[PDB]
């Protein structure tokens, strides 16, 4: 009850007449909402996993995903999973969230090579063949070819460059095979300062596990701006307005009240923002409707006491709302503070500062004791 | 007198994230001292006034 | 590849002032009555333009004006003519079938853009005459040679562009701004009715229009220019390819940080340059 | 952090790796709020 | 030219949005004077 | 942090790693200098 709560406020027994802070009632949401694109179609990651051959680094496969529902779960189908670890992202809560543009690469890689895949990793497939940006925000699954990739004369289709002027920057393609110079002296074939920049793993099954061949799918989707188009299979349900719920729009979570909007959306923007930066309007994937985002009334709560050796009643006065709305969301148990104050008609007083529930409103005027705020005073008489 | 200004810590740091409140419970008392510290700022404008 | 004998004329590289436009959406999230300070890649205010023209002469002398300029960081391009003779635009690095380039050709009943190895002609361009003296059509025989590769086709927009009519000066106010983002081609554009004769004083935004992620890399960029097979001056009994006057300019994008304005209403209505 | 919103990183992070991001926002919170109440209690010895 | 009055409903963002209905919205209140400008105005 | 020179960390360390060094000597010097401000902002009052 609210005197025990200002009890534990003050962290002592006995509560001395005054007015005390005690904690933030909120209207707890009743519904949780989803909505998702109509999209049914499953992405073709088995055709890409199921690639026969694999190309070189220097000329890494990269495949798009996109306007299809992604399904993780055929990731575990596949057995070795050598190195399966996700940037950015919970490998877990994969099956949730929506991303914009996937973007699949596919190559084989050394096999003591694999933890160079990362960002500002050193050396030379790192910063020679293949760069991965410094904020990547994708999960990669490495996996071990040598039963696939291994031949007993040795593989010699597939290659590596080490040599070149300059370093590649995250995300950057190079298939020249033109010569490299050493210092100054021009170069127009092989011999001395001149060599030949791609050279081949020359894959053999007889060699080392840490030598074997090692195929890898690089999966790096783009996070949340706006333009969401390949979702997880979550169901959708159906919409609800005029109810403080727990909304996922798009990948988009919280909890507020929805409404119609007025504010025009141009065909092109997805959700909208405060000027504080924070989600206020969002256009719902399905319907094309776009609704605004208001938090469910909350506000500080304070109780008001004329000292406990007086007597135990207390009067509990909710800041910044109508009592409209705390008798309603009492009347559907929402309150986070459950101990809701007996109500009988003539205990609500709506003051400026917000809704006074327990002490009634006369008409006289006295010194006042307990201030509550625009000129409204509390106090304990006959 | 000025502007009297009451701020919540959990819900503006935290705000509805049970994770993170319980996270916020390990800074031991760094939001009763500003609750504190704003309650007595308050109390004293109106005394100002 | 056919290119007809013409009295090719070098290019003239007029330069003018830029005023205030080439303020584009940074990104699809909507704000109102807010003063959003950002930072991307914009036309620096009161900067300084490559004017280009492109007419044929009443001499038998046609300028063909084609060419070939650096695409740095960006580059705004604002276009008005009255046949559409800026009929797309092709970007690469060397300008051959070793590497995967950018092309678009407006079908004027569609917009085309295909991302393959094409291999240009020197002076690729559009090939549009009449057919059985009743219709209008164009051909993209004289633009490439192959197509091998392919990697991203699209074809959409059935969108005629001008069609409110010729009141002030053609109605061709076209502007358009590439950035050349590390696996994105962005697109925005607005047309606007004329104000005056040419490049007015005025501001406008430029909300986004097509998205492209194609991912490749572009160095170079160059303008394509529509061929037609007279009958288009009356009066005139060359029969010879000819075309219609063509005006463009080319402003090169900055990083810079910009403050935009949206009204209260969705829409940019005022920028201010935070370097100027 | 990766995020400014907490919905977003305990949506895409497992709770012991979003620890460390919410961690990240919970001291730059701190810190601002520690700032503006110093701040405000200045304010409040001059006003008085 | 100014806080509170009676803001906890914010219109229904009927309007874009206020800073003030943005600041409520995160644990950002403020609380009105004890004396309303009635009681100053009689008391001078 | 490893030093309390910018350049030398910035020379030795890649990026990725360097970032939480580099975080580190910002807060560090972020609470010097909030510290400075505080303390100039008392004695500002006290000499009013
Ligand atoms: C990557 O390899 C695939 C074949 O494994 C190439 O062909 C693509 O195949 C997928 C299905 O596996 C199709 O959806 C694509 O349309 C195909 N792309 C084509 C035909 O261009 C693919 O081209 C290769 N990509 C690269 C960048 O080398
Ligand atoms: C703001 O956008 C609205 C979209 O309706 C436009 O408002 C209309 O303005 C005209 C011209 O004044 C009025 O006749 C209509 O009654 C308005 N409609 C409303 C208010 O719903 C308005 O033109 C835009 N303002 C601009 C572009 O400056
Ligand atoms: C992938 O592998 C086998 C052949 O190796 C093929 O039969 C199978 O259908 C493929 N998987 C899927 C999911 O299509
Ligand atoms: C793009 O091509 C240019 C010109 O050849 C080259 O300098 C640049 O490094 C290339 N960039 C990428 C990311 O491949
Ligand atoms: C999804 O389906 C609904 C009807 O179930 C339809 O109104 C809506 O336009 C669809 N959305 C699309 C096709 O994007
Ligand atoms: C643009 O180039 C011309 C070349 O003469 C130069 O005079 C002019 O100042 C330039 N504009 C700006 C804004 O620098
Ligand atoms: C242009 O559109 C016509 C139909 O209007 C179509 O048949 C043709 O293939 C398109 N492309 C051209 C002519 O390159
Ligand atoms: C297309 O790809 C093939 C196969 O890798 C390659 O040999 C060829 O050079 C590429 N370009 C063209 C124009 O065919
Ligand atoms: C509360 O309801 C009363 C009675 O209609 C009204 O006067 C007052 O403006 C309302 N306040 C809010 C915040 O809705």
């Amino acid at each position: 009850d609210p005197l025990s709560e200002t009890k534990c406020t003050l962290k002592s027994f006995t509560v001395e007449k005054g007015i005390y802070q005690t904690s933030n009632f909120r209207v707890q949401p009743t519904e949780s909402i989803v909505r998702f694109p109509n999209v049914t179609n499953l992405c073709p990651f088995h055709e890409v996993f199921n690639a026969t051959t694999f190309a070189s680094v220097y000329a890494w496969n990269r495949t798009r995903i996109s306007n299809c529902v992604a399904d993780y779960s055929v990731l575990y189908n596949f057995a070795p999973f050598f190195a399966f670890k996700c940037y950015g992202v919970s490998p877990t809560k994969l099956n949730d969230l929506c991303f914009t543009n996937v973007y699949a690469d596919s190559f084989v890689i050394k096999g003591n090579e694999v933890s160079q895949i990362a960002p500002g990793q050193t050396g030379n497939i790192a910063d020679y063949n293949y760069k991965l940006p410094d904020d990547f925000t994708g999960c990669v699954i490495a996996w071990n070819s040598n039963k696939l990739d291994s031949k007993h004369s040795g593989n010699y289709d597939y290659w590596y460059r080490s040599l070149r002027k300059s370093k590649l920057k995250p995300f950057e393609r190079d298939i020249s095979t033109e010569i490299y110079q050493a210092g100054n002296k021009p170069c127009k074939g092989k011999g001395p300062n001149c060599y030949f920049p791609l050279q081949s793993y020359g894959f053999r099954p007889t060699y080392g596990v840490g030598h074997q061949p090692y195929r890898v799918v690089v999966l790096s989707f783009e996070l949340l701006h706006a333009p969401a188009t390949v979702c997880g299979p979550k169901k959708s349900t159906n919409l609800v307005k005029n109810k403080c719920v727990n909304f996922n729009f798009n990948g988009l979570t919280g909890t507020g009240v929805l409404t119609k909007s007025n504010k025009k959306f141009l065909p092109f923007q997805q959700f909208g923002r405060d000027i504080v930066d924070t989600t206020d309007a969002v256009r719902d994937p399905q319907t094309l409707e776009i609704l605004d985002i208001t938090p469910c009334s909350f506000g500080g709560v304070s109780v008001i006491t004329p000292g406990t050796n007086t007597s135990n009643q207390v009067a509990v006065l909710y800041q910044g709302v109508n009592c409209t709305e705390v008798s309603v969301a009492i009347h559907a148990d929402q309150l986070t503070p459950t101990w809701r104050v007996y109500s009988t008609g003539s205990n609500v007083f709506q003051t400026r500062a917000g809704c006074l529930i327990g002490a009634e409103y006369v008409n006289n005027s006295y010194e006042c004791d307990i201030p509550i705020g625009a000129g409204i005073c509390a106090s304990y008489q006959t | 007198s000025m502007t009297k200004t009451s701020v919540d810590c959990t819900m503006y740091i935290c705000g509805d994230s049970t994770e993170c409140s319980n996270l916020l419970l390990q800074y031991g008392s760094f939001c009763t001292q500003l609750k504190r510290a704003l309650t007595g700022i308050a109390v004293e404008q109106d005394k100002n006034t | 590849c056919v290119m007809p004998l013409f009295n090719l004329i070098t290019t003239t590289q007029s330069y003018t002032n830029s005023f205030t436009r080439g303020v584009y959406y940074p990104d699809k999230v909507f704000r109102s009555s807010v003063l959003h300070l950002t930072q991307d890649l914009f036309l620096p205010f009161f900067s300084n333009v490559t004017w280009f023209h492109a007419i044929s002469g009443t001499n038998g002398t046609k300028r063909f004006d084609n060419p070939v300029l650096p695409f740095n960081d960006g580059v705004y391009f604002a276009s008005t003519e009255k046949s559409n003779i800026i009929r797309g635009w092709i970007f690469g690095t060397t300008l051959d079938s070793k590497t995967q380039s950018l092309l678009i050709v407006n079908n004027a009943t569609n917009v085309f853009i295909k991302v393959c190895e094409f291999q240009f002609c020197n002076d690729p361009f559009l090939d549009v005459y009449h057919k059985n003296n009743k219709s209008w059509m164009e051909s993209e025989s004289g633009v490439y040679s192959s197509a091998n590769n392919c990697t991203f086709e699209y074809v959409s927009q059935p969108f005629l562009m001008d069609l409110e009519g010729k009141q002030g000066n053609f109605k061709n106010l076209r502007e358009f701004v590439f950035k050349n983002i590390d696996g994105y081609f962005k697109i925005y554009s607005k047309h606007t009715p004329i104000i005056g004769r040419d490049f007015p004083q005025g501001f406008s935004a430029l909300e986004p229009l097509v998205d492209l992620p194609i991912g490749i890399n572009i160095t170079r960029f160059q303008t394509l220019l529509a061929l037609n097979r007279s009958y288009l001056t009356p009066g005139d009994s060359s029969s010879g390819w000819t075309a219609g006057a063509a005006d463009y300019y080319v402003g090169y994008l900055q990083p810079r940080t910009f403050l935009l304005k949206y009204n209260e209403n969705g829409t940019i209505t005022d920028a201010v340059d935070c370097a100027l | 952090a990766i995020s400014s919103v907490l919905n977003d990183i305990l949506s895409r992070l497992d709770p012991p790796e979003a620890e460390v991001q919410i961690d990240r926002l919970i001291t730059g919170r701190l810190q601002s709020l520690q700032t503006y109440v110093t701040q405000q209690l200045i304010r409040a010895a001059e006003i008085r | 030219t100014l806080f509170i009055k009676q803001y906890g409903d914010c219109l229904g963002d009927i309007a874009a949005r206020d800073l003030i209905c943005a600041q409520k919205f995160n644990g950002l209140t403020v609380l009105p004077p004890l004396l309303t400008d009635e009681m100053i105005a009689q008391y001078t």
